[PDB]
């Protein structure tokens, strides 16, 4: 990815997390489990809903009749109107062609972005309380309990 | 104790393409192309479409003994051929201005069919019943369009003619009407005596004149000599005149009607029920909510723009990187 | 001691679109679209319009009793009509292909009025002075276009005509002439004796013939008789020639004159000032600067695109987020 | 933001500083005061000027005179002139529509971007000189004054 | 001991530009925009055009005596015009539906010209040997089409005439005629003696009549009077049929075509030879590989959008920043 | 660049390594030389290639006759004519024209962000084991021969 994290230096996702796109998976002394964050989770869902409306609430269509009906003797105007019809059906494609690889691409960097951010959130937070393993895993030097686990998901983690 | 930021993963086989890659197993996606239709021809806005079946345009309008069934026609938002209307203008001629008519009447809020010129009394001293081709046959028997009046000659004299109507109906009157050519000077004598005739439309809004255009040519179905037909739309207050030593093909019904915008004609074999769209194609109803459609380029109504494309498939979730 | 990076913020109100967020508010911004307008028809490159006000295209180019003070008209970069351009044929009739020239005349570098057919002895031994009409009535008075001559008969007796005009002005002539069409066979012979007329004009690049087509026809704004309108641009050096033996309202004046490219014609009630602009639309002159138009769809000149968009607005600042 | 800084780590702007869209902040027994990166500022904004341009610039178009004029004999090449104008009028309409939307989403990712390079451009100078306190501040852990302040600014600050 | 990442950089001036920045030089490149071209008219999908040099189409169809080296023309996929198609209807009049005509020829697979009426018994008791004219003069001598004939009179009678064809070729026939028109009535009877004449052509699909419009009008390239040439698709098993009291270029040869698609009519100076392009210009054959070209705006074939762009370079490689 | 490396924390390129996009020098005891990393200079390739194709691939075309040819008397037509071809002939020139310098700002990003990632990717490798020269270059506390200098080139750097 753009941003590194997926399928990156977090080479692969987890099944187990089912209820969001980013999160966390903690295992301490005490058990262990996947837990999605739900602000960062929430606000992509926003987001990327917010693009897909965009890309159809956008396309604004009148009432229309294509089809047009010319005697032999119209040729030329007949294929006047075959190339206004070729024509926009030449912008169509190409456009809703290139805007699909294109938002597409753009979606899966956000996606990437958002887990860069995330791990940066933490990897923030934990400073030197924790030996960071490149694949987006913290060891804490110290115990964390799940309450110590939860601090670090609400973004209230103690002194570093 | 550790703790690991991380991204969700599932079973998820659906693929889209980006700029750098092709087929990129996602999570979860979109499609923003329709390639899916009912099959069926439905309700445009609510409003069903006109049947023609057997019968065509021309054929309908004219009065072709063929498409009496569509002689009560009314409503309709788009009108429907179908890989039979093969039945219009059973007497060979040209329909002038046709496709421009088709157009025009694509879409009609109210049409009501009415006598404009009583075949009795109407034109008395006039032969009104020999008006008869086995060109255009009625179950074996010989008959003749059901809107169009062919006067022949009373006797053995064809005096002038002269009728107006006055379109006091409160909304557009479709007249319909035609000129006759025979094959030669011997036919146009025997009926329509005068061998100089003559026809002539007065609207304040027409004056086309006519003579029998009389030449050899050969027989379609039938007859060597040839129909033009010819049609206006007499606005409110207007009054239409009709005068004529001959080969008049008099207007005998005419439509009142009230046109709101303009569809088109969908041609197409595909059943028809009591569905409705917002977008109409030949092989059915498409749903007017993605952007881009590829089920056909000819629509009528507020279509998905029409897109060579097969597959159009935008991300929603992520990368999809399950295993464990 | 500490130091931080970060970024501005102010008290900015506007709001811009995005992706993924709906009126983000942000320090700076630009427009991309352009809803406003003068209000004013203007100069289009520095050539004022022709304003026609009461009188419409045909009424200007006939010379209707009603458009005197456009007898003048010169230069002109496109032509305005009003909510009151309604005078124009005043006699009854088809002015054939008038959309077209209408479209033609758009715009015009050079344009001038010249007798091609003078009243007093060009058509000696036919009467030039009774060629008058109420329905284009001159304060009361019944009058005639100004640019044709109706030529009635001498006497009892209506000789075939025949006159030439060569283009040596050394740019397009516009040519324009009428066929009169009476309501009978009674009026054609009283008018141009001849019940047989014919009227025939002839040029390297023109031929069509006419005869008057005599049909019975409703009245209009009086008259039972129609005028058919014709016209043709003579090149430099071609001869166009006329002749008939009735029915014919011959040229009185032509214009010389000298295209250019071709704009349109705005039809507004909005006023005529000395501003300048190089769009133009009915509702006023539009800014060619910005991408993006909403004024109106009909424009002339080098225009924005027109849109349905409401707001278009780019961000070039940053987020605002102020509060301390 | 895409960057995590904008109304992300660094959540909010400065309304005190008033000349430059990206900058400094600055808290020494001296004093105190909002000083704006000028380099990458302009920089910035030369971009975003050229972007403008671009998107005015790039829109070309020549004398035409949109309307048309049809008798009631010529519906079909009439409603064909229709096809023509409400066709373009609907690519222009959804082409300019999101070329905002997505031009617009580029610009505010392109300023994160440019405040996380500048805070990451100090970052490394000051390196361990400093604690990092998660808000875009740094806090050395020697005495800056005013001419150390500024080294740090026009990015040539001593032995970390 | 130390290591350092970094990038490319050579010796590439290349230069894109970029939505910040303009002339950034990068490393590799593409370019997206053809304005090459072969300067040569090439054979488009295999298939060489169809060269007319001094001749028109009007002339090649027609039979120009300055056309002869065309009567063998076949195949073709688009035709080529030069800025010396000059020679075509050598005897002054209009070619209705001309336009029409050029753009339905396009493109034909098959082209057989054959004797559809020969001149030799086929008009006896007619003058078929007076038909030439001063206005098509062939190395001196005064000539006429070789495609049509110009039926004079036999001695002092011109007798009422009527020949038809019936298409047995198994597919289209293109026939061609002309009607004579005067510049008066004196001429009328000299050549087609009754002074009333008339024309007649008759398909299933065809009946349009004429009659000599004799009027005054200049003189073109000699002659006063004009020949109006028309045309029509004969459809396989229809059947033409003429007749005439006068005033009648009878057919003399007609093609039998095959039409596939449709393609245009190239003009220009560009020399021919046996390349092959998917794209043809007048300038030269393009490429058809990228996805835009600014060689011309008129092209024919599957071809690159028209821009007026100048450069559309695409960046591949990266910033390049070299020196040591 | 967007993400701060290009032309920015490695303000310049070498001419010297030829074999790649994106790469490495290293300068041991043993000697020196400039080394693409291939896996990501691939990549890369590939990536790039693929997205010129499909502004090429993506392109629509079909046999079309633009000319048109119309008389004296069919100046509307034949200005409607004139408006379509103008028309498709202003969309195409402002979406190519977009299209190139939207992309190329992005192709020149992602490189960008290639070599961003490599140098986190070795960054993280070494982590205390060599000290970060704010310049794309990293100085080992230890002897890092051959072997140790591929270990780090092929992803495979020991115990840091
Ligand atoms: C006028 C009338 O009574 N209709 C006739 C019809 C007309 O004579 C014809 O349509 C005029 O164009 O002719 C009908 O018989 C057709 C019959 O006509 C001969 O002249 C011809 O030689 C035959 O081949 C044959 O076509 C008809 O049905 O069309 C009778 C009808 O009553
Ligand atoms: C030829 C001439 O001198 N103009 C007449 C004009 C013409 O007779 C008319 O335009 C020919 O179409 O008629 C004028 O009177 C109109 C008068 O005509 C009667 O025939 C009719 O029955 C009446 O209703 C009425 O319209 C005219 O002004 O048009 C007189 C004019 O002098
Ligand atoms: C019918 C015939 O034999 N062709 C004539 C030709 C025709 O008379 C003419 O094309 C009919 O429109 O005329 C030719 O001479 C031209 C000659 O005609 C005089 O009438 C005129 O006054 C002269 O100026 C001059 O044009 C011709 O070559 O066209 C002779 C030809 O044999
Ligand atoms: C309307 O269309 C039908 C269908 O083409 C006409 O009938 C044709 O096809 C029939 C086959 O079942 C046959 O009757 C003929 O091939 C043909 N018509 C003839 C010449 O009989 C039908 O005649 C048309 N209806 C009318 C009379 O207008
Ligand atoms: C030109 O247009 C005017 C305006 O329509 C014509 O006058 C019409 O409207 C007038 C109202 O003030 C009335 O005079 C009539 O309703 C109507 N014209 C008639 C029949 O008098 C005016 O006549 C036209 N000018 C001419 C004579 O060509
Ligand atoms: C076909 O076109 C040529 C070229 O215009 C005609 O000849 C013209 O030009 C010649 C110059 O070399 C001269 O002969 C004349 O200016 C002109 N033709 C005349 C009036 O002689 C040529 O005549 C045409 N061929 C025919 C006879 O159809
Ligand atoms: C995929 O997983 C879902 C749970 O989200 C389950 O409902 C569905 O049956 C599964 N189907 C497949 C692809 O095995
Ligand atoms: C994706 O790969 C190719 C495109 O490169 C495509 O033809 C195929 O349908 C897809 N295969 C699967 C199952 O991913
Ligand atoms: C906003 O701030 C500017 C200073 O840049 C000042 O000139 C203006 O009056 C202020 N207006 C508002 C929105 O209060
Ligand atoms: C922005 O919010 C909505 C769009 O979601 C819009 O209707 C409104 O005008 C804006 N409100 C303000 C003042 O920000
Ligand atoms: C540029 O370098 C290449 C090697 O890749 C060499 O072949 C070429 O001759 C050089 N040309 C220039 C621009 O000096
Ligand atoms: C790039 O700079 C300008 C555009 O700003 C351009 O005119 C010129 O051709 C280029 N100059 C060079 C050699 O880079």
């Amino acid at each position: 990815g753009l941003f590194g994290a997926m399928a990156g230096f977090i080479e692969g996702g987890w099944t187990g997390m089912i209820d969001g796109w980013y999160g966390y998976h903690h295992q301490n002394e005490q058990g262990s489990g996947y837990a999605a964050d739900q602000k960062s989770t929430q606000n992509a869902i926003d987001g990327i809903t917010n693009k897909v409306n965009s890309i159809i609430e956008k396309m604004n269509t009148q009432f229309t009749a294509v089809g047009k009906e010319f005697n032999n003797l119209e040729r030329r105007i007949e294929n006047l109107n075959k190339k206004v019809d070729d024509g926009f059906l030449d912008v169509w494609t190409y456009n809703a062609e290139l805007l699909v690889l294109l938002e597409n691409e753009r979606t899966l960097d956000f996606h990437d972005s958002n887990v860069r951010n995330l791990y940066e959130k933490v990897k923030s937070q934990l400073r030197n309380n924790a030996k960071e393993i490149g694949n987006g895993c913290f060891e804490f030097y110290h115990k964390c309990d799940d309450e110590c686990m939860e601090s670090v998901k609400n973004g209230t983690y103690d002194y570093p | 104790d550790t703790i690991c930021i991380g991204y969700h993963a599932n079973n998820s086989t659906d693929t889209v393409d980006t700029v750098l890659e092709k087929n990129v197993t996602v999570t979860h996606s979109v499609n923003l192309l329709e390639d899916n239709h009912n099959g069926k021809l439905c309700k445009l806005n609510g409003i069903a479409p006109l049947q023609l079946g057997k019968c065509n345009v021309a054929g309908w309008l004219l009065g072709n003994p063929e498409c009496d069934l569509l002689l009560t026609a009314n409503s309709w938002s788009y009108i429907i051929e179908t890989s039979n209307s093969e039945n219009g203008t059973c007497y060979p001629g040209e329909f002038i201005d046709y496709e421009e008519l088709r157009e025009q009447l694509s879409s009609v809020s109210s049409f009501e069919r009415f006598e404009i010129f009583p075949k009795a009394s109407s034109w008395p001293n006039h032969e009104t019943t020999k008006g008869v081709t086995a060109a255009c046959s009625y179950f074996g028997a010989s008959s003749f369009y059901r809107n169009l009046l062919w006067i022949t000659k009373k006797g053995t004299s064809y005096p002038k003619l002269s009728k107006s109507y006055t379109n006091n109906k409160g909304k557009e009157v479709l007249v319909l009407w035609g000129v006759h050519h025979p094959p030669t000077t011997s036919e146009q004598q025997t009926l329509y005596q005068n061998t100089d005739a003559y026809v002539s439309v007065g609207s304040s809004k027409y004056n086309r004149r006519f003579t029998p255009e009389i030449a050899a040519r050969p027989k379609v179905r039938g007859q060597a000599g040839r129909m033009n037909y010819y049609w206006t739309l007499l606005d409110q207050g207007d009054t239409i005149t009709f005068e004529a030593t001959g080969n008049l093909i008099a207007p005998w019904y005419a439509f009142a009607l009230n046109k709101g915008s303009d569809s088109g004609i969908i041609t197409s074999d595909a059943p028809v029920h009591n569905c409705d769209t917002k977008c109409q194609t030949p092989h059915g109803a498409i749903n007017s909510t993605l952007p881009f459609q590829n089920v056909h380029p000819i629509t009528i109504g507020e279509c998905p723009k029409y897109v060579k494309s097969t597959k159009l498939r935008m991300a929603t979730g992520l990368r999809n990187i399950p295993s464990i």
